[PDB]
C-alpha cells in the first residue's frame, strides 16, 4: 500500500515483497490491496487486475516464475477517469 | 492547476453588518513580548458567555492584522523536516520543560491533567474528535483542597484515549492569553540538522500505521488541516486564511460529523508525495465522489476494485467505480 | 418466518473425500471429567503443522457426536438474564479462581500474561477482529527465566487494546484439552437470582454504548455471533451448527475484514428487541443492501435520511435508500 | 437512539427528550438521529421527517408547544420496504 522513497513512506498501489503469494510467468496472485508492476530490462509496467486477487498482464488468463517485484511504477492511483 | 471542489471558505460569511462595525468592541490583535508572540490579553474580554463569544466571532473576519502571523509561524516545521520513523509504536512521556510553541501541529502536549480556572480566560475545549466545552466545579467541597489560593471552580480533564478515556486532547488560554493545551500521550516512532518528530496525530508519511486513533492527540487530524470549532479564530490567530470542509470520522464504534479547516491555497504542488492518511467516511455514500480533505486521502478502497483513485488537478474528491 | 439470505453453511462443505474416511485419525469427541465436559485430549494428535491442521478441519463436518453439547451448555445463560447498566464504563479487574466455564460467550478473561507451550495443544489464536496465529520465542535466553521446570518455547501476549496494543483476546486448549483464554480487561456496567454480566463482548441491549472497540475482549461479537476461524470447532465444539457470514469492521481506523459464524436457526422469533449493536461496513458499497450479522443491526444510518431499516423476516439485511 | 422497556435497552427511530432542540404546535426541530413520535388522548402517531434534522405532522410546513414527547412508537425501523 505504501513504498520508501529518500525518507519519506508514500501511498502507492504497488505490491509489496510481502503482498503477493504465488506468481506464475503470466499470472500473479496476490493479497488485495496492490497491484502489480514489474520490470523486464529498461522497461516496467503495470499488470491487469481482475478480481483483484489475481493479476494478468494482458487479458490471456486462461509454472511459477519470479517476476522481479518491483515498484517504481505509478499505475492505478491516477484513474485518467473516464466519462462514467 | 489545482485546487478544490468542495471547499467552503468564511473569510467573508458576512454582510451589512455595520451595527457593530468594529470588532464588537473586543478587538483581537498579535503583540510581541520579550520575543514571544501571544494575543493581546488585555482588552480582550474574558467573562463572556457562549452567545456572546458567538457574536463576537461571527463578526472577526477582516480586522485581523496580518502582521506577526508570519514571523510567529516561522517557528513551525513541515512535515519534511522530521526524520523517518519504524517500529512499533510506543507512548512518549513527555516531562519538563517544552519550550517548543504549543500552536503547532507537530507540538507534543502534556496529560490533560487538573488546571483552575483562575488562570484561563475563554472557554475550554476538548476534541472528542468533534470538540465539546468542558465545564468546572468548585474546588472547596472535593478533597482536591486548594492548589492555588481560595481559587474557585476548577478544570479537570483526566481522560484517557477516546476508545476508552473521553477525548483525544483540550485546548485553552491562560490568564496572560498565552495558548494552552493538553492531551493525550502520543507515539514515539523511534523507540521500538533535524529533529525527532513526536508524531501528536496521524503522521502517516513519517510513518505508516501513526493513525490519528492510535497516536493523534489533540485538534489536529493531519499536518495541513484542523478540526473547526467557534473559538478556533480565538485560540489559533495564523489560521485565519483556512477553507473548511466537511468531514465523517467513525471513531470507536460511534459516529462523529464536524467541519474541518485546511491550510489550503490554490495553486500548491500536490503531485503524489502531500496526501496524508485520514480516516474519512462518506456523507452522502452516493454519486461515487468523497469528499475528502485535500492533499489527503482515506483508507476505503473502491467499491468494484482496489487502490486509491484521486484526480490529478483537485485533491478534495476521492473517486469510486474504479 | 424468520430466515435469512446470505447465511452460508459450511455443514456440507463436502464431497467425495472419503480418502481418510475416518476424520483423518485424529477424531474429536466429549468426554465427561467428573462432572466436567472437554475434549479428549487423550487421542487428540498435538503437534500438527498448520496445513495439517487446516487439513484435519476441513473433514470435521459430519462425524461430530451431539451427545454432551446441550447439558455442556446449560451452564450458558442468554444477554436476558442479567441485570441493566448503566453509567460511564470502567475496566474490571478479574482476580482470584474464575469458576465460569469459559466456552459462554459472557465469559470474563484474565488479562493475557505469559504462558508456557509445555501446557498447550494446537495454535493459539488471538483476535486483532480477524484471527491470527501466534509463534514463539525460547525461554532460556531472556531474563523470563523458568517458570517452569526446563521449560523452552514460551508464548507472551502482553497487549492492550487493539487500537493501542495488539489484539482484544486470544484462546487455546491447554494440555489436557481443556480451553483456556485470555484478553483485555471487559466494562464493568454497575460500578460507575440474577448474575452481573461483565461485558466481554458488545453488551448493547444491557448497555448502550458498551460497544466491541471500546468493551469487546475475546472472539465474541455479539452473544449470538463471534468470528469464525480454521481451529473455531477445535477450540469450541458446541458452535458446529453456526451460520457463516462475511464481516468488515473497520477497527481503528485500519480495515478488518473476515468471517463471522451465528447461533442462529430459521424460526427464532427476533421481533425487534433481539437486536444487538455491531459495527460493520458495506463490503459491496452499492444495491443498497448490507448482508449485516443475523439479529443485530449497524450504526451507519441510511443514504437520504436516518433510521435504521430493516426488515420484517429476514433480518440479515440492512436497507439503503429509506 | 434507544429506548427502555423492562430493564432492557432496545433500539428505536423515537426521539429522547435531549434529541429535540426545538418544537412547534406543528412542526420539531432535532438532532438528527431519531424521529418525532407523539401522543394526544388514546392516540400516538408519527411524524414525518423532511431534511432530518426538522420534522413535520403533516406535508404542510411552510409559536412553540410541548407536545408529549412520547416513545411509544414503532415506525421507521421497519421500512415496509416499497420496491425500488
Ligand atoms: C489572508 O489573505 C488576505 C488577503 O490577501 C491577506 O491580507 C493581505 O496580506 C498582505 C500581507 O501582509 C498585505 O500586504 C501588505 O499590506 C500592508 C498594509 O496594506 C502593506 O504595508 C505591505 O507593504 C503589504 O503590501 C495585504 O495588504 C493584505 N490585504 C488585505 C485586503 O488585507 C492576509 O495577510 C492573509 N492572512 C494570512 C494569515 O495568510
Ligand atoms: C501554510 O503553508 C505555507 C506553505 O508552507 C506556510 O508558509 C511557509 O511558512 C514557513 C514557516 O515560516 C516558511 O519557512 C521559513 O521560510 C523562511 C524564509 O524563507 C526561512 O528563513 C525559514 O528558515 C523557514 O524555512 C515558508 O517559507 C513559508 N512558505 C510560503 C510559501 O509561504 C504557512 O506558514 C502555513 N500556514 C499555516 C497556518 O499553516
Ligand atoms: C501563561 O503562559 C505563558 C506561556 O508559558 C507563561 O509565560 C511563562 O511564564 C513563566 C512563569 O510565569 C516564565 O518562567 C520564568 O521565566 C524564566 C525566563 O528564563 C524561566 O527560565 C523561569 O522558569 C521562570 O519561572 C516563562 O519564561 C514564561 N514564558 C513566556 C514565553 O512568556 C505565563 O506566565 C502564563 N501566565 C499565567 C498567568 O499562567
Ligand atoms: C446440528 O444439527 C444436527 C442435525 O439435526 C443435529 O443432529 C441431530 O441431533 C439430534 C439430537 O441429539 C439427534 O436426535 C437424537 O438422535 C439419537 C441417535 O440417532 C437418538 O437416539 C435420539 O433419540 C434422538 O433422536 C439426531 O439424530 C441428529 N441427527 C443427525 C443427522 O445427526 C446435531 O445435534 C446439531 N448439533 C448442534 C450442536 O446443534
Ligand atoms: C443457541 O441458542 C439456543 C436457543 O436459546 C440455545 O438453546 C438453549 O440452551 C439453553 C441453555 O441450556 C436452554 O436453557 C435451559 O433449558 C433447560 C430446559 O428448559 C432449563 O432447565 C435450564 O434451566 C435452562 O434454562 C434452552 O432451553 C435452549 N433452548 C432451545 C430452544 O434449545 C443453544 O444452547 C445455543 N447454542 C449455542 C452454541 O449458542
Ligand atoms: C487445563 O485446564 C483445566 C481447567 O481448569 C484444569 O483443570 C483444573 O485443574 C486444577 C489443578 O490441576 C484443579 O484444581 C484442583 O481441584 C480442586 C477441586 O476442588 C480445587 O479445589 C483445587 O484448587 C485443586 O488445585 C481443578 O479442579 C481442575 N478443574 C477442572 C474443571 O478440571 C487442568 O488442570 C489444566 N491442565 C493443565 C495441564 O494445565
Ligand atoms: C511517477 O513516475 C515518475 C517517473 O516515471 C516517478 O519518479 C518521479 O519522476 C519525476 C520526473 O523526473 C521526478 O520529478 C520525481 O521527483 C520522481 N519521484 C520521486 C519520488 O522521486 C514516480 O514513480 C512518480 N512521480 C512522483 C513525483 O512520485
Ligand atoms: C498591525 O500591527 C503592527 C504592529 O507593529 C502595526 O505597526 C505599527 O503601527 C504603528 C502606527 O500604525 C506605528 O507607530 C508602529 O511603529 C508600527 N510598528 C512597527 C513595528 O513598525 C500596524 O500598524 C498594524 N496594522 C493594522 C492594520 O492594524
Ligand atoms: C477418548 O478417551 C478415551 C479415554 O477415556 C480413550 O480410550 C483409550 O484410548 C487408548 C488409546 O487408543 C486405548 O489404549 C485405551 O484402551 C482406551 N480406553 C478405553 C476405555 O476406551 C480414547 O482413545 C479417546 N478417543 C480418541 C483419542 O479418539
Ligand atoms: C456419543 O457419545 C456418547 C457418550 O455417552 C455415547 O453414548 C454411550 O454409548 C455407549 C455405547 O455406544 C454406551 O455406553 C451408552 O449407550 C452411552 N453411555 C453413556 C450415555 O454413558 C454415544 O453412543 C455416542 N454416539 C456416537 C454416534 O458416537
Ligand atoms: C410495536 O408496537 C407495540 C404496540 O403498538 C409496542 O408494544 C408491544 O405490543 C405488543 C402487542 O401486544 C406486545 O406483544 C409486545 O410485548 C409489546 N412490546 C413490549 C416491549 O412490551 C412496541 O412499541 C412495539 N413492539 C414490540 C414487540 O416492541
Ligand atoms: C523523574 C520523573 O519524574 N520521571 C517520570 C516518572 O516519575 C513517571 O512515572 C513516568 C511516567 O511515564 O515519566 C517519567
Ligand atoms: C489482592 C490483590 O492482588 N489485588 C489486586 C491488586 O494487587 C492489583 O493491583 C489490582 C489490579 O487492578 O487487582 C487487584
Amino acid at each position: 500500500e505504501w513504498r520508501n522513497t529518500s525518507g519519506l513512506y508514500v501511498l502507492t498501489n504497488d505490491c509489496s515483497n510481502s503482498s503477493i503469494v504465488y506468481e506464475a510467468d503470466d499470472v500473479i496472485l496476490h493479497t488485495p490491496g496492490c497491484v502489480p508492476c514489474v520490470q523486464d530490462d529498461n522497461t516496467s509496467t503495470c499488470w491487469t487486475p481482475v478480481t483483484p486477487t489475481v493479476a494478468v498482464r494482458y487479458v490471456g488468463a486462461t509454472r511459477p516464475r519470479r517476476h522481479q517485484t518491483v515498484q517504481t511504477c505509478n499505475c492505478s492511483l491516477y484513474p485518467g477517469h473516464v466519462s462514467g | 492547476e489545482t485546487y478544490v471542489t468542495g471547499g467552503s471558505v468564511a473569510h467573508s460569511a458576512r454582510g451589512l453588518t455595520s451595527l457593530f462595525s468594529m470588532g464588537a468592541k473586543q478587538k483581537l490583535q498579535l503583540v510581541n513580548t520579550n520575543g514571544s508572540w501571544h494575543i493581546n490579553s488585555t482588552a480582550l474580554n474574558c467573562n463572556e458567555s457562549i452567545n456572546t463569544g458567538f457574536i463576537a466571532g461571527l463578526f472577526y473576519y477582516h480586522k485581523f492584522n496580518s502582521t506577526g502571523c508570519p514571523q510567529r509561524l516561522s517557528s513551525c516545521k513541515p512535515i519534511i523536516s522530521f526524520r523517518q520513523g519504524w517500529g512499533p509504536l510506543t507512548d512518549a512521556n513527555i516531562t519538563g520543560p517544552s519550550d517548543d510553541r504549543p500552536y503547532c501541529w507537530h507540538y507534543a502536549p502534556r496529560p490533560c491533567s487538573v488546571v483552575p480556572a483562575s488562570s484561563v480566560c475563554g472557554p475550554v475545549y476538548c476534541f472528542t474528535p468533534s470538540p465539546v466545552v468542558v465545564g468546572t466545579t468548585d474546588i472547596k467541597g472535593k478533597p482536591t483542597y486548594n492548589w492555588g489560593e481560595n481559587e474557585t471552580d476548577v478544570f479537570l480533564l483526566e481522560s484517557l484515549r477516546p476508545p476508552s478515556g473521553r477525548w483525544f486532547g483540550c485546548a485553552w488560554m491562560n490568564s496572560t492569553g498565552f495558548l494552552k493545551t493538553c492531551g493525550a500521550p502520543p507515539c514515539n516512532i523511534y523507540g521500538g540538522n533535524e529533529t525527532d518528530l513526536f508524531c501528536p496525530t496521524d503522521c502517516f508519511r513519517k510513518h505508516p500505521e501513526a493513525t490519528y486513533s492510535r497516536c493523534g492527540a489533540g485538534p489536529w487530524l493531519t499536518p495541513r488541516c484542523m478540526v473547526d470549532y467557534p473559538y478556533r479564530l480565538w485560540h489559533y490567530p495564523c489560521t485565519v486564511n483556512f477553507t473548511l470542509f466537511k468531514v465523517r470520522m467513525f471513531v470507536g464504534g460511534f459516529e462523529h460529523r464536524f467541519t474541518a479547516a485546511c491550510n489550503w491555497t490554490r495553486g500548491e504542488r500536490c503531485n503524489i508525495e502531500d496526501r496524508d492518511r485520514s480516516e474519512q467516511h462518506p456523507l452522502l455514500h452516493s454519486t461515487t465522489e468523497l469528499a475528502i480533505l485535500p492533499c489527503s486521502f482515506t483508507p476505503m478502497p473502491a467499491l468494484s476494485t482496489l487502490g486509491i483513485h484521486l484526480h490529478q488537478n483537485i485533491v478534495d474528491v476521492q473517486y469510486l467505480y474504479g
